[PDB]
RNA sequence: GCCGCGA
């Protein structure tokens, strides 16, 4: 439960999907070239990743809404994983994002980027396709370190 | 040493040595087999109209690149039709979304990509790929202890691994157990199936404490007590690091 | 670079960070204490957070 | 000015589970007493456990006996859990012999003089044929803490015959213990604390005797605070010098040079004692020869020299 | 020589200048020193003893 | 507890399977403890069979059709005696138990839903400020021993 | 063997000044060091008899926040200084003292009106620096013997705010233990290696020797076990 | 020398 999921996440994800559909219709109309739609879909997916990470961080940073001697107030959360990341003892913001927010756009078969990113974090499950996709980067990094 | 997109149902993407031999050594997937000519094939379920049938075709690397292959995590109906008119699929080394009528083949199971060693890691999809690789590598270095202890949480592949490794004792044609000892098992075969003439019984001589290749111990202890009815394919004695025919 | 290479990390960083944090409401608000010894006394006695 | 905790309303749930209650307690003493008692009871509680066994035909732990359903290692692990209570003895030998079909439990152990088996349904092995028998001798000792079989060497002072199976010893009856505090029912006083301690053992020791023993251990340990206050070895050496069988001419010389002990003569380099008057080159070689006979070459370096 | 090798664990009670050494690893790396001290204190007169 | 592990290894290695397995093993051992406690009092076989049936049918459209109605009374007794240590569940690789199923399993065994309990220090007797995730994890003794190193 | 435990012998006490001490004990059985240290620390910290000031009365405004009539120090600092004041009362549960100064100069603890039955341990303890210049200060303190530490949670006495203003809710530290810390290290005896050694560092506010504090804590803890050691006694 | 393994 320490990996608080932003409840708006799917919403913006759905929005992204809708936009993708629209550009596909544009690509069906013939007024958009393959490179243009490819770059635009990568850009919109990156924007969705940035906004979902920002929403999760906003939710997880000042999570504690604790009362005071008068009325109620809010402060920096005592979330154990957030305390781990913020204190600098272990972890970073990117690992936080991979834990709670979307995994992000990733690909390393030849250095390119797959159009459809991994929209599922580690708190939720990963499909077979998403795990097989992440294995590319995992093996690339491990082999790079080994040599 | 990279994971080619054709390694889906044939070669495990996780289990491989780390330092010098990364990518040069691999493990066969759970369902992967060898073609007549010698190429790796993986099973798939045929798709006719919109209903996914139970008939199975083994597709190799060349063949599977033409058809559109469905996904194992695709929900079905009572009659087998896809619940959603849109389904994620792989067409040619890629991943897209197709209509229910354009699907040609369906993934048989969610384990198809994962080999034996990585199939025993529960919640594998929640772990990082490199840490999953580390765990799969380390599972093969554990040594059997004094008493085998079942995993309270497993993946259901422990029984298959334990039985198919030959480490245990499996009743070939067992009937009812006649005599149980710490080193012998004698079973009186049922009269329903028998070899005409001379009758006959089954005798299993368990291997007691015996040095292994890594100087560990190999021991077998019976599971049956006395007069226990034992069917064909049952487990009589569990080898080192095995509990009641379950890998432990 | 001249930076101290011997520096606490992992649990120690979590140990101090948890120690030096503030909460809007806890056991003890606006108490005036004569010395750090009394702060330890109150924390160990369970009368303060 | 403090109320003294009286042991009242001690109740027994099962043969192992038990609850003890200390009714009168002050504000902060409840947790202190509970934690101290729990640590003392879990750490060191005297008890009895199996030390070694001897089976008739068994030669070592990794062997097997014809007719039994379990390995000898399994038999040892089963016997490790056997719980007994003894009175006035510390080396009780529990010989058990039985033949037939079925399990063999602690109930068929020969009825010794003063030894109580807490549970007689604790199986230790099985017999799977009519004409086979089991016969073994178990030694039960009394101890305090966990003593592994390997780490003890004093048992090897007298050679053990091949067939003595050494098993690990736990000696601790208290398996689990928890404590809790509540408000006392005393209404005349403003407020009081009551401590309830639940102990789960193997039935070897009474809960009340356990609490008394732990309290006595704590008291004797605390007694040290009540009054603080506090504010050349080799047998060859150290031998009379007139034992090397030296010549007459050296006896006067050695007395003149204050050499009365053998070890002192050893600590002299060959060069230095030549300046001694009328030492003699041939006589010196005789001194070196007899010293070489004892194996003490001249030129050693000792640290201390006691007068004796 | 005079060299040992083993797996490292963590000791949180150690000072900054201290390290835990197995006494089985010792008595081997420091064998000549032990021989010298034994010969010096008169416990063993000859090297064989 | 038997093993104490550092939390810091989880958020940086992304081993969320560690936490999920610990929670689910805690739930399984809670079910086993419930079964053992019910076996301690030697109650009627019918109610134990009912509890086992209720525990097995838990889930969200699970393809497990184990039924104790066709199960022999002595067979039910033996099965309940076998899994008194803990209910040995099996979650397949890419279609495993979800968080809701694990939490409802924890609720069944009279255990906290969050999977964390209040832990007391064994030496000082003082409760730790935050709840600690106590579970049951399958540990392996690798073949790298210091007797050979 | 059984029912025979290791008793610490040849203890070491490193006294510093007259209020700081470091008592060392060795050897103790494995796990006994933590038990003894925690029990002694909890008893020394939570429940010990002692005397500390509880009530104050300052002539003028009796409010919690006051102008302090220009005494160069806020009344909060005066209460803080009075909090650290240590006394020895003889045969009274409660006692009232008065102090009065006129003329510029810092005030000390020796300057309270002389009472033969109340002893001041630290006569030079400073409370304030007089009412700036050419003025006077009068403070009537009330000190009662208590136990442990009672924070100024509430008054709950007399009626309405009479008792709260008569006391001003000055924090009371009855137990004379300024700081107590215990440490357990590894010590060995003969062949045994896993033994505990206990280091107890205690600083006292005064009025009691630190070894005397250890003695009192140990004696009360031991007398708390008479009901279990009385019949089960060697002698 | 090959083969496998640990950081």
């Amino acid at each position: 439960d320490d990996m608080v999921i932003p409840e708006k996440k799917h919403e913006i994800i759905s929005e992204a999907e809708a936009e993708v559909a629209e550009i596909q219709e544009q690509f069906q109309s013939g007024l958009v070239t393959a490179g243009e739609r490819y770059n635009k879909v990568i850009d919109i997916w990156a924007a969705a990743n940035d906004r979902v990470s920002k929403a999760m961080m906003d939710n997880l940073q000042t999570e504690t809404v604790i009362n005071r001697d008068g009325q109620e107030e809010k402060q920096v959360s005592f979330n154990s994983i957030y305390m781990m990341a913020d204190s600098g003892a272990r972890g970073s913001a990117a690992q936080i994002r991979q834990l709670a927010g979307m995994r992000g756009l990733m690909a390393k078969p030849d250095g390119s980027i797959i159009e459809t990113p991994i929209t599922a974090n580690f708190r939720e499950g990963l499909n077979v396709l998403q795990y097989f996709i992440s294995t590319h980067g995992a093996r690339k990094g491990l082999a790079d370190t080994a040599l | 040493r990279d994971v080619h997109p054709t390694h889906y149902g044939r070669v495990c993407p996780i289990e491989t040595p780390e330092g010098p031999n990364i990518g040069l050594i691999n493990s066969l997937s759970v369902y992967a087999q060898t073609n007549e000519y010698g190429f790796l094939e993986t099973p798939y379920r045929k798709v006719t109209d919109g209903v996914v049938t139970d008939e199975i075709h083994y597709l190799s690397a060349i063949e599977e690149g033409n058809y559109v292959i469905a996904q194992a995590n695709s929900n079905l109906d009572e009659e087998g039709h896809f619940v959603e008119d849109l389904v994620t699929c792989r067409s040619k080394g890629e991943s897209s979304l197709f209509s229910r009528d354009q699907v040609d083949y369906m993934d048989v199971s969610t384990q198809q990509v994962v080999s034996v060693g990585a199939s025993l890691i529960p919640f594998l999809e929640h772990d990082d790929a490199n840490r999953a690789l580390m765990g799969a590598n380390m599972q093969r270095q554990a040594v059997p202890t004094l008493r085998a202890d079942k995993p309270l949480v497993g993946t259901g592949m422990e029984r298959a691994v334990a039985v198919d490794s030959g480490v245990t004792a499996v009743a070939k044609r067992g009937g009812v157990v006649q005599y149980v000892d710490a080193s012998r098992i004698v079973i009186k075969v049922n009269e329903d199936e028998m070899y005409p003439g001379e009758a006959g019984i089954d005798i299993y001589n368990l291997t007691k404490y015996t040095r292994s290749n890594q100087n560990t111990c190999i021991n077998q202890m019976p599971c049956v007590s006395l007069g226990e009815p034992v069917e064909r394919g049952d487990v009589l004695a569990d080898g080192p690091s095995t509990d009641l025919g379950e890998l432990a | 670079n001249g930076e101290p290479i011997i520096v606490p990390s992992q649990d120690v960083v979590l140990g101090l960070y948890y120690m030096t944090r503030d909460c809007v409401n806890a056991k003890g608000e606006g108490m005036v204490l004569t010395g750090p010894k009394e702060a330890e006394r109150l924390y160990r006695s369970g009368l303060a957070s | 000015e403090f109320l003294k905790p009286r042991l009242v309303d001690i109740e027994q749930v099962s043969s192992t589970h038990a609850k003890v209650t200390l009714e009168p307690l002050e504000r902060g003493f409840g947790h202190t007493l509970g934690n101290a008692l729990r640590r003392i009871l879990l750490s060191s509680m005297p008890g009895c456990a199996v030390t070694e066994v001897e089976i008739d035909g068994v030669l070592h732990e990794y062997s097997t006996k014809e007719g039994v359903q379990e390995d000898i290692l399994e038999i040892l692990l089963n016997l490790k859990g056997l719980a007994v209570r003894v009175q006035g003895k510390d080396e009780v030998i529990l010989t058990l012999n039985k033949s037939g079909i079925g399990p063999v439990t602690a109930a068929d152990i020969t009825h010794d003089g003063d030894v109580e088996i807490v549970k007689p349904q604790h199986v230790i092995c099985h017999l799977t044929d009519e004409n086979a028998s089991i016969s073994m001798r178990i030694k039960v000792q009394r101890g305090r803490g966990y003593v592994p079989a390997s780490t003890r060497i004093h048992s090897e002072e007298d050679e053990r015959p091949i067939g003595r199976l050494l098993v690990d010893a736990c000696y601790s009856p208290v398996e689990r213990i928890a404590y809790n505090v509540e408000a006392a029912r005393v209404e005349q006083r403003t407020d009081l604390d009551k401590l309830v301690i639940e102990m789960e053992t193997n039935g070897t020791i009474d809960p009340e005797e356990a609490i008394r023993r732990a309290a006595t251990i704590l008291a004797e340990q605390l007694e040290a605070f009540v009054d603080l206050r506090d504010v050349e070895f080799d047998p060859i050496l150290l031998r009379p010098v007139d034992d090397l069988e030296l010549t007459v001419r050296s006896a006067n010389c050695l007395k003149a040079e204050a050499i009365h002990y053998i070890g002192d003569l050893v600590q002299r380099t060959e060069v230095e004692l030549l300046k001694t008057p009328n030492l003699g080159k041939k006589s010196l070689t005789e001194i070196k020869d007899v010293l070489a006979s004892r194996g003490l070459s001249l030129g050693m370096r000792l640290e201390n020299w006691p007068p004796a | 020589d005079y060299s040992g090798r083993s797996v490292i664990t963590v000791g949180p009670y150690l000072r900054l200048h201290q390290c835990g050494l197995p006494k089985k690893m010792a008595l081997e790396l420091f064998k000549p020193f032990i021989y010298g001290k034994l010969e010096l204190r008169g416990l063993a007169t000859t090297i064989k003893a | 507890v038997d093993i104490v592990l550092n939390p810091l290894g989880v958020p940086s290695r992304m081993n969320i399977g560690q936490i999920l397995e610990t929670h689910l093993g805690m739930a399984a051992k809670g079910i086993g403890d419930k079964i053992n406690a019910m076996l301690k009092q030697q109650q009627e076989v019918a109610k134990l069979r009912e509890f086992i049936q209720r525990a097995y049918d838990l889930g969200a459209d699970v393809r497990q059709k184990v039924d104790l109605s066709t199960f022999s009374d002595e067979e039910v007794m033996r099965l309940a005696e076998n899994l008194r240590k803990g209910m040995p569940i099996a979650t397949p690789v890419f279609d495993g138990a979800k968080e809701a199923e694990i939490k409802e399993l924890l609720k069944l065994g009279d255990l906290p839903t969050s999977g964390q309990i209040r832990l007391y220090d064994g030496r000082t007797g003082e409760q730790f400020e935050r709840p600690v995730t106590v579970g049951y994890m399958y540990m392996l003794k690798l073949n790298h021993l210091v007797d050979d190193k």
